[PDB]
């Protein structure tokens, strides 16, 4: 019963852990990854964006080879960056994202902040925050019978 | 909760005031 | 570039001049990579200004008077979703009193809507329901 | 040096101490460079204390229960501003349970300013909001 | 890729199996990136083995009974010219015993030639 | 009974290390650190040459100054130099030898391979 | 500067004219931060020259036809006390056939001596 990902082909070295390949099966998420995988390379796949949160359940994850995807760098990808700029910095000039087009003209590491998914604190404007939406109504109430 | 509680009481005092013109 | 400001190639410079709120130009070019905005008397940003340049890099803003409260949330709003964090390490406040020498991306919400409230704390629905509380006494 | 803190030349150590949010020394001395804070209960960090040492080269502060919020917000940022970034592998949220087990420095800034949920964490008075415009329509 | 030992993608793990001077593969894949070697008895790596491998980033060379005369630096001068030296800090002469416990990356060539004249 | 180096201080702290102030005691030789010693200071002094594989004993080290030392920088003084490549870089722009008057020209990173005594392999016939 | 080579200030070029044994210069002059000798036909290079330079900081010396016998000894022993080693990761010897395309500064005394004497 081994804990190898069905569309994947994965092997145990004794000193080295659990070295997985998933390149060119079409992947479009993140399949079952186990819990000892040291080596995870998704080169040449269909993948769109990864899940937030996917690794930090896998402690041992030394090495990540991810280049040659159809990114579709946005919010949703900042935790694959901050992931790579934290482990494989190098890795962040040679993986690119590809849509939006705008974003889709160099790699992830030389891009300004406005075309990497300009998101940083999301200052909504206050009409929301349902206060004002019943203040609004409150002074509503003193249009009826004052 | 808490944030709401300052004015906990201040929407059912006014609302009572209202009550007592109704 | 706009008559305070000086274009050079990709670069702007809007800096060193003085430049205070009323006076800072509206918009920047859009192709604008790197703006130096050091030794102005600029209080805090303009809501929009630094976040609809595509290929701003690094904006150097040291050596200004920043006030770091309500209106200067903008600012640093934008702070958060830079890459590259070396041309923001050194960035001051000067006022208000309470908040004297605070490094400007290491500054949390409330701190900065202390100042901001006059002093109605807690007021994420209370500014209008005082009033209508007084007005509703005021009818009946 | 605090006394709850035990102090040897630059170095502070206030580790394994059962210190908390309250109990913090209001400020560490300013020539420290390195401060370790592992196995305590520090939900958070006060802001304005990490940013007034700027000697700090290293700070542990793995192994306690982070309460991933809007106040934690002061710490992650002096998170992203580090050049080594070694000891920072094993912070994890504890709380809150939309967020269990995610990696401190991974978060971005969209998840923690919405654990200090602005409309969700208020609405025990959304009945009292139904209150005013229903007895409003008493009065009226 | 090397029979003697095991072999997954762009690594090699040729550790903990007792591997020694002679029964040493004479060559690795031009690709490899690691090659972990703990845990052997490598007297001193024969000359010619870490320059054929121009893609080797890190090398697990820990554990191991070195040498230390002119058989050895070759490792050491590889040692000197390296980015990284995270797994290149507890790596300990074992003979002669007039280098013993000495930590291989702060030796200069001149006591590595002591032993050999 | 304490390790302490008996012209030194010694505070151990609960959760990193023995830290041992050796500063200003005008010493010659490096004392006879404990086998546990983690962060070590050793400014102030009139040290002359660190003997080699000092520190090849103490595997918990990580912190050691330096500085305020008249180093007469030599070929026994590389294996110093090759420490402080390798755990803390930032002290080569720190550290200056003062023997010989050749090579008292600037802190140890930037060196020449000659006025560092410029041994490599010495050839002898 | 002698006449083979050129200087330019501070730093000396050599390269890309072809030098060799006999046309390797005496010397060089003292104040020399930086030479150059890439691009020539130099077999090794005589004792007592590289560590004639008080002021040398950089010594280029990729792309020769370097041959690996007992003429390459002084190159090598002056190559390991040398506190960089950035500049110094792409030399290649090309004789004896023994040794096609082995790297200079990972070589051994014991085999620049083997493929000496018979
Ligand atoms: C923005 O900050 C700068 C930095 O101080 C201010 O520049 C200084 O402004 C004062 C006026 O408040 C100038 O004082 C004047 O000096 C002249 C002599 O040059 C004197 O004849 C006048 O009676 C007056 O006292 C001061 O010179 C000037 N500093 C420099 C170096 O020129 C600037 O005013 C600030 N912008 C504001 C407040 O809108
Ligand atoms: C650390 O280094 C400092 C200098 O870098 C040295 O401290 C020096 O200590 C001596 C005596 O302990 C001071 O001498 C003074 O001389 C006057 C002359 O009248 C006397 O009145 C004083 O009582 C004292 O003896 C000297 O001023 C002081 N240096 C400085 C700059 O103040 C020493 O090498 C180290 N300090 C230690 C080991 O405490
Ligand atoms: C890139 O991925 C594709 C599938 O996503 C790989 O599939 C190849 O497809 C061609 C076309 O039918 C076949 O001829 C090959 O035999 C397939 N190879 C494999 C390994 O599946 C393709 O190989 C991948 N390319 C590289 C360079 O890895
Ligand atoms: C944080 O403080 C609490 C106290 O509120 C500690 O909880 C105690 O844990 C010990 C053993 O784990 C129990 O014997 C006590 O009964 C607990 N206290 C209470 C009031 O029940 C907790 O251990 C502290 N956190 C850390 C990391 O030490
Ligand atoms: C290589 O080293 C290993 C140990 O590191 C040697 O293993 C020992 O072998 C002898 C007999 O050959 C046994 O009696 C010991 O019990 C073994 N040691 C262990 C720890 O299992 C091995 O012999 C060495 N290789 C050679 C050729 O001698
Ligand atoms: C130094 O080396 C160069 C090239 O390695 C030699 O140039 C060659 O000269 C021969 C005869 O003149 C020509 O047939 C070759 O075509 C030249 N090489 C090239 C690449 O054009 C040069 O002759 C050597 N110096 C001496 C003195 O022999």
């Amino acid at each position: 019963t081994k804990d190898c990902p069905s569309p994947c082909t994965c092997r145990a070295l004794e000193t080295m852990g659990l070295w997985v390949d998933c390149r060119g099966h079409g992947l479009t998420a993140l399949p079952a990854l186990p819990a000892r995988t040291r080596h995870l390379l998704l080169a040449n796949n269909s993948l769109q964006s990864v899940p937030p949160g996917a690794f930090d359940h896998l402690p041992q994850l030394q090495t990540l080879d991810v280049t040659q995807n159809p990114w579709h760098c946005d919010c949703s990808l900042t935790y694959l960056r901050l992931w790579l700029e934290d482990r494989t910095p190098e890795a962040l000039l040679q993986v690119r994202c590809a849509s939006p087009s705008l974003a889709a003209h160099g790699p992830l590491g030389r891009l300004t902040g406005y075309q990497l998914g300009s998101c940083g604190w999301q200052l909504q404007a206050s009409w929301v925050r349902p206060g004002v939406l019943w203040d609004v109504a409150l002074v509503a109430v003193a249009a009826l019978g004052l | 909760d808490f944030c709401c509680l300052l004015p906990l009481g201040f929407y059912v005092l006014g609302l009572f005031w209202l009550l007592f013109a109704s | 570039c706009p008559a305070p400001c000086s274009c050079a190639g990709t670069l702007v410079d809007c800096g060193r001049r003085g430049l205070t709120w009323a006076s800072l130009p509206t918009a920047f070019p859009v192709d604008t990579t790197e703006l130096v905005l050091t030794g102005n008397n600029l209080t805090a940003l303009p809501p929009g200004l630094l976040d609809a340049l595509p290929a701003l890099r690094t904006a150097h803003l040291g050596a200004n008077p920043w006030r770091c409260d309500c209106r200067l949330v903008p600012l640093r709003a934008w702070l958060a979703g830079r890459p590259e964090r070396a041309p923001y390490r050194d960035l001051r406040c000067v006022a208000p009193p309470a908040l004297r020498g605070r490094l400007l991306p290491y500054l949390a919400e409330d701190e900065l809507r202390a100042a901001c409230a006059p002093g109605p704390l807690c007021w994420g629905a209370l500014a209008a329901q005082l009033a209508l509380l007084g007005l509703g006494l005021l009818h009946a």
